[PDB]
């Protein structure tokens, strides 16, 4: 009952405001038998000074609370280091305003920080708990800072971790960034339009500069800051909409103060009122006076409940934040200071006002973009992809098919060998055929722009455990689908339960099936034949790394002899086991049924047996998260219904002579 | 060359190092700061050319004038009064406790001046500042990890057995490692305290457990297992008859060279030792040779940087277009030398662990009969040297 | 609160260090506003200046980008100044207030000090005690010819005061030309009262920023 509150005072006016909020502090905590000290110590510019004649005029009343009434702190960084550092060595929570900063709330090196100040992680929850009906989980984080952008990032983690949901692109910074267009050209192609700065002022004003000369300023972007990040100067080029959260009783010193002396003393009470009221030793200077009780005392002054009529819940958050602080997000809607929400402590209900963009509209904007993005990825699939190389320099002349017409074709800018042979080296060809058709079709029935490119690989890639930091994923085509460089493949991947578990399929286009090819023992009488089930080290026919095939075998549970023996002859691509087949170099070729079709069609020395199975539709491989994974189904359903598809691989694929 | 004549009036030409924290090591061990920094002295003093441009580095004592083990207020104030009676210009700090420690981020950011902490046990990175460096000259297991993956690299071999005997190490590591590394394949990691009170039990699943990875995975490296456990494993392996070639025992942890087991060793196994102890003095010794180095590149890129002194007083702060505390942070990170104890290797300023030097010793079928630390290998920070 | 008072001393010697001091005292000064002086002065025109921060950005013009140095006093929290070599064009009325950032106007009544290029010997020469004598005499209208006759001291932006607190019916304060020579005689006037017959008299009180004196008569 002899709680004294050790209140760190600089100008006389603070400690005016400071003796009438004890004053009527009466009414609070119902004339409690408390005695409220009052320190009234006088502002010094040294840090180390002061915290020293703070630690003397609160040793000299033994105090047991530190209560910050002063919004510019004595460390010439703006930090509160001296007052943590003197009071963790006590256990004495440090409850005053000092700053906004966010790095000194997680209580990572010191525990006895318990600042009641809402850092930029309760503007973050704030922000989560606001956007839970506006669904905008992806954020792109691009605050540029060393501390106040990792704890940013470390806070964003958590509530995506707590949300059981996943962000877009979520990486920090370094200060002080001159190629900020490269970072706004990044989230412009992302889905994900939420642009946070959470660093400083200057960053702030760069990137809305950066924002208005692209003109994205306000056009489907987010832009959720606070009141530190649009001071100084940063609004004197972001036009008015910029949403700007108000710090709410983190500046002012004429009612906050009354409000923390209020809080501190519901709290020391509600702690009288509790058990562990143990009265720590004499802290004085050149003693060891470490608190046994420090973790039982602060865990008692953590539940500190209390029923206030202006906030409805009070609790502190996971790194000792401000107990639920109402923040009222402001708008800068013809520069004013309207009101658009208040954090109650379980939702931000809107009173009168609604979010306002300066280049959106005043409901709910597009945070999500659409799948206008469809990047193709081309392979070898001269049958149905007829990758021609250029006439000229990016000039395709069309040629006539067989009905005289001339086609339609799209250039292919893509490596056209392998990674060995070009790893980067993308030069363009005249791709055309069914899929260039296709592509057409879909273009004209959706609004999607598609983009023909070749892949640099010539392989599909393989399901085993890759050499990449041990990722048991596929290793190519696949594998760029899941990175982000391809968007829609559109080779008829073989469907299988092992590629619906990280990607999913889409509406089939080719039913065809797997079949062998021979040179019509001559017979090969398909697979299931002792003479190639188990072939012997001169009787290994043609095979393709990491293709189709591949998973074929690898899929066959009694298969598993000749698996092993299939690793002699692998290829990079189908076209060397092709000019082997057809040169008498090897005994026969596993391909697709139509392939091979179209194969002993054109070359009459290879005949393809007429066993077929694995009748199975391939279907067209698609994302796992995509908008438009059902639309482009539909699309191609509904096209293979009419009479179109049907006769464009009847007059391109059914090349018979 | 800018002559600097205009700013060595007030710290005499010399270098004043602030001796802070000379309390004895009392808490969690009976370190003497005196006798270190003294060797440390005489170390710099015999060895010439470590200072060079007539430097020299003026250890100052200050002392306050155990109830002054952890007290911030005797080693700030009456220090900072003591030091800046003639310019600061270096600081070496001996962080004895959380008290002790978390005053050097305050000093660094009222002064600018780059303090070393050595600290004891691992400490969070809370304060990533630059100023405010990290010296944790610890038996860490980075550099085991590394070795691990070069001979891994080095021998084809992308198995491993994780020899997982408890958890309260510094696996943390190991496992951040691991993520990155694609030369990782854990089937079942080796366990000797899964509630196994009696023998018959634990013997059992011992070999249970060898039976099953001599054919899932023949290579067992150490990564956390004490002492106790690898005596029991070596005291089995004679009694079973593990050869290298059936049951590959491997050493990754290496503390020292004179806790290494020497005794009961099967002929063909991969066990290393830490040439390198964990001597305060050397540490000392490393850290006044980094600082020396420092000074040196500082010198070398401005004859008025390293004898400008950050701060003059109690609270002054070098907030300029052209600091000094800065470019000391950032020039030593740099220009990374091989210490006495260890190679020092400044790891962004913030988590600095010395990599200390290793040497393969495989100690295979000796001919003559006598166990001997065959030096097949060589181990000069990162690069192997086959013979 | 809101307490936009401009306590910075208007009355300097000539090329001197003005440490204009702008006690402000109102919500927070941790970089919320440009507290920026505005040179209105009759003539000519101003310029764009600049706004201060935490880090204390003193540079306002370019000319000045680093001659002066403002020093934060966070214990008081307001600044000083260090205004050396001042022109005449420059040397204006100061209006070191809670200006918010943005430039938009203004919505309060016309305050502020304006520091002159008077030295401080010429313009301190003594308080002139003259007796307040009542005319009674020019009855002409609501208006007459009756008021305090107090001068020589200090310029005339100064804190101008009554008899403890007076009538002030039609108060208004308006920068006029400076006298060199520092014989500022400034005498307020109202409208309405003190024009009126009898023996009610109306002595003024002019209070001096400086030196605070309100005993003069």
């Amino acid at each position: 009952k002899i709680v004294n509150i050790g209140a760190v005072l600089s100008t006389r006016k603070h400690e005016q405001m400071f003796r009438e909020a004890v004053n009527q502090a009466n009414k609070r905590h119902g004339s409690w038998k408390i005695q409220l000290n009052a320190t009234s110590v006088t502002h010094k510019p040294n840090a180390i000074q002061m915290a020293l004649s703070v630690c003397e005029d609160l040793i000299s009343s033994q105090v047991y609370a530190i209560l910050v009434s002063h919004p510019p702190t004595p460390n010439d960084h703006f930090t509160p280091t001296p007052v943590s550092y003197t009071a963790g060595f006590y256990r004495i929570p440090v409850l005053g305003l000092t700053t906004r900063m966010s790095i000194y709330s997680d209580k990572s090196i010191h525990l006895s920080f318990l600042r009641t100040v809402p850092p930029y992680s309760h503007q973050s929850s704030v922000w989560f708990e606001m956007m839970r009906v506006y669904n905008w989980n992806h954020i792109i984080l691009l605050v540029s800072d060393d501390h106040e952008g990792r704890a940013a990032q470390k806070r964003l983690e958590t509530l995506l971790e707590e949300r059981e949901s996943k962000a877009e692109k979520v990486l920090q910074f370094d200060p002080g960034t001159k190629n900020v267009t490269a970072l706004l050209m990044e989230a412009r192609e992302l889905e994900a339009r939420v642009i946070i700065l959470s660093a400083s002022e200057d960053d702030a004003a760069t990137v809305y500069r950066a924002a208005a000369m692209l003109n994205m300023t306000g056009s489907g972007y987010v832009w959720l800051v606070g009141e530190r990040e649009i001071s100084g100067n940063a609004l004197r080029y972001a036009p008015d909409g910029i949403i700007g959260l108000q710090l709410i009783n983190g500046k002012n010193e004429s009612a906050h103060i009354s409000d923390a002396v209020g809080v501190v003393a519901q709290a020391v009470h509600e702690l009288l009122e509790k058990e562990n009221i143990t009265d720590p030793p004499r802290g004085c200077v050149g003693n060891t006076n470490i608190w046994k009780t420090g973790p039982l005392f602060k865990r008692v002054l953590m539940s500190s409940k209390y029923a206030d009529g202006v906030t409805g819940r009070v609790e502190f958050n996971e790194d000792g934040d401000r107990k639920f602080a109402n923040y009222s997000i402001m708008n800068l809607q013809n520069r004013k200071l309207v009101q658009v929400g208040i954090y109650n402590g379980t939702h931000v209900i809107p009173n009168d006002r609604k979010i306002i963009w300066p280049g959106g509209e005043t409901e709910k904007p597009r945070g999500y973009q659409m799948s206008t993005r469809l990047k193709i990825v081309t392979i070898h699939q001269e049958p149905f992809v007829y990758v021609k190389p250029t006439m000229s320099d990016g000039t395709c002349k069309e040629e006539f098919t067989v009905n005289g017409d001339p086609v339609k074709k799209v250039i292919c800018t893509g490596p056209n060998d392998t990674s060995p042979g070009s790893p980067r080296h993308t030069v363009p060809q005249c791709c055309y055929g069914f899929c260039i058709d296709l592509l057409i079709k879909l273009a004209r029935t959706m609004n999607f722009t598609y983009e023909v490119h070749l892949v640099a690989d010539g392989k599909f890639g393989t399901q085993e455990r890759v050499n990449n930091s041990n990722k048991k994923e596929w290793n190519g085509m696949m594998g760029e689908l899941l990175s982000g460089q391809a968007d829609m493949i559109v080779a008829p991947l073989t469907i299988n339960n092992e590629r619906a578990q990280y990607i999913e399929f889409s509406k089939p286009f080719k039913y065809q099936g797997l079949t062998i090819l021979v040179k019509k023992e001559e017979r090969i009488t398909g697979i299931n034949d002792p003479r190639l089930r188990n072939p012997s080290d001169k009787f290994i026919y043609a095979t393709v790394k990491q293709s189709s095939v591949d998973i074929y075998f690898r899929r066959q549970v009694e298969l598993s002899t000749m698996y092993r023996h299939m690793e002699k002859h692998n290829y990079e691509s189908a076209a060397e086991a092709i000019q082997a087949v057809r040169d008498n170099k090897l005994h026969a070729f596993i391909w697709d049924s139509a392939v091979l079709e179209f194969e002993a069609s054109q070359k009459c020395d290879l005949v393809t047996t007429g066993e077929l199975f694995f009748r199975s539709g391939f279907g067209i491989g698609m994302r796992k998260d995509s908008p438009w994974k059902q639309n482009v189904s539909l699309s191609i359903l509904k096209s293979h219904e009419n009479g179109f598809m049907e006769d464009l691989d009847k007059t391109w694929v059914r090349y018979q002579e | 060359h800018p002559q600097p004549c205009q700013i060595l009036k007030r710290i005499g030409h010399a270098v004043r190092v602030g001796a802070v924290h000379l309390q004895p090591w009392t808490t969690a061990e009976t370190l003497w700061p005196r006798d270190a920094l003294l060797f440390a002295v005489e170390n710099l003093n015999r060895v010439e050319g470590l200072l060079p441009y007539n430097l020299s580095l003026e250890v100052v004592m200050a002392i306050e004038a155990s109830p002054w083990s952890s007290d911030p207020f005797s080693f700030l104030q009456s220090v900072c009064h003591t030091v800046v009676v003639q310019g600061v210009s270096a600081l070496l700090a001996f962080p004895q406790s959380q008290g002790e420690m978390m005053e050097l981020d305050l000093v660094s950011s009222v002064l600018h001046i780059p303090v070393l902490s050595i600290v004891r046990h691992e400490f969070p990175r809370e304060s990533q500042n630059p100023l405010h460096l990290q010296l944790s000259l610890e038996n860490s297991l980075s550099s085991d990890a590394d070795v691990t993956v070069s001979i891994l690299t080095m021998n084809n071999w992308y198995n491993f057995s994780l020899l997982l005997c408890q958890e309260d190490w510094n696996i943390t590591d190991f496992l951040l490692l691991t993520e990155n590394n694609s030369k990782f394949h854990l089937e079942s990691v080796i366990n000797i305290t899964a509630n196994l009170s009696s023998t018959k039990d634990l013997l059992s699943f011992l070999q249970v457990q060898m039976d099953n990875i001599r054919n899932s995975t023949p290579t067992m490296v150490m990564f956390g297992c004490d002492m106790d456990s690898i005596r029991q494993i070596f005291e089995m392996s004679t009694q079973f008859g593990l050869s290298p070639p059936e049951l590959h025992w491997v050493l990754g942890d290496s503390q020292n060279v004179e806790e290494l087991r020497t005794e009961g060793l099967p002929l063909g196994l991969i066990a290393h030792g830490k040439t390198t102890q964990s001597v305060f003095e050397y540490y000392v010794q490393d850290a006044m040779e980094l600082v020396a180095r420092a000074v040196a590149t500082a010198t070398m890129i401005q004859p008025e940087l390293a004898l400008l002194p950050s701060t003059m007083n109690c609270m002054d702060v070098k907030t300029t277009n052209l600091t000094s505390g800065q470019y000391l942070s950032r020039f030593l990170a740099n220009t990374t030398f091989r210490g006495l104890s260890g190679s020092i290797k400044v790891k962004g300023s913030t988590i600095i662990s010395s990599e200390n030097n290793f040497f393969i010793w495989n100690l295979q079928h000796d001919p003559m009969g006598k166990p001997m630390w065959t030096r097949l290998g060589s181990w000069q920070g990162g690069r192997i040297v086959m013979d | 609160d809101v307490q936009l008072q401009e306590s910075g001393p208007g009355l300097v010697k000539p090329s001197q260090s003005l440490s204009l001091t702008c006690t402000v005292t109102g919500y927070s000064i941790t970089s919320d506003y440009a507290w920026n002086w505005i040179r209105q002065f009759p003539g000519n025109k101003l310029e764009w200046m600049g706004y201060i921060s935490y880090s204390g950005s003193t540079g306002y013009n370019p000319s000045l980008k680093s001659r002066i140095s403002i020093t934060r006093d966070t214990s008081k929290n307001q600044f000083f100044l260090q205004l050396n070599s001042v022109t005449t064009e420059d040397t204006a009325t100061y209006y070191c207030a809670r200006l918010y950032y943005g430039f938009y106007g203004m919505d309060y009544w016309g305050q502020g000090t304006s520091v002159t290029v008077s030295s401080a010997k010429t313009t301190t020469k003594g308080p002139s005690v003259f007796p307040l004598a009542p005319s009674s005499k020019s009855t002409s209208g609501g208006t007459a010819a009756l008021g305090c006759l107090v001068k020589d001291y200090f310029p005339e932006p100064v804190t101008v005061s009554w008899n403890s607190g007076a009538l002030t019916s039609g108060v208004h304060t308006f920068p006029a030309v400076l006298q060199s020579s520092g014989l500022y005689s400034l005498s307020s006037v109202v409208t309405v009262p003190s024009s009126s017959l009898g023996t009610q008299t109306y002595i003024c009180n002019v209070n001096h920023k400086p030196s605070n004196t309100k005993v003069d008569k």
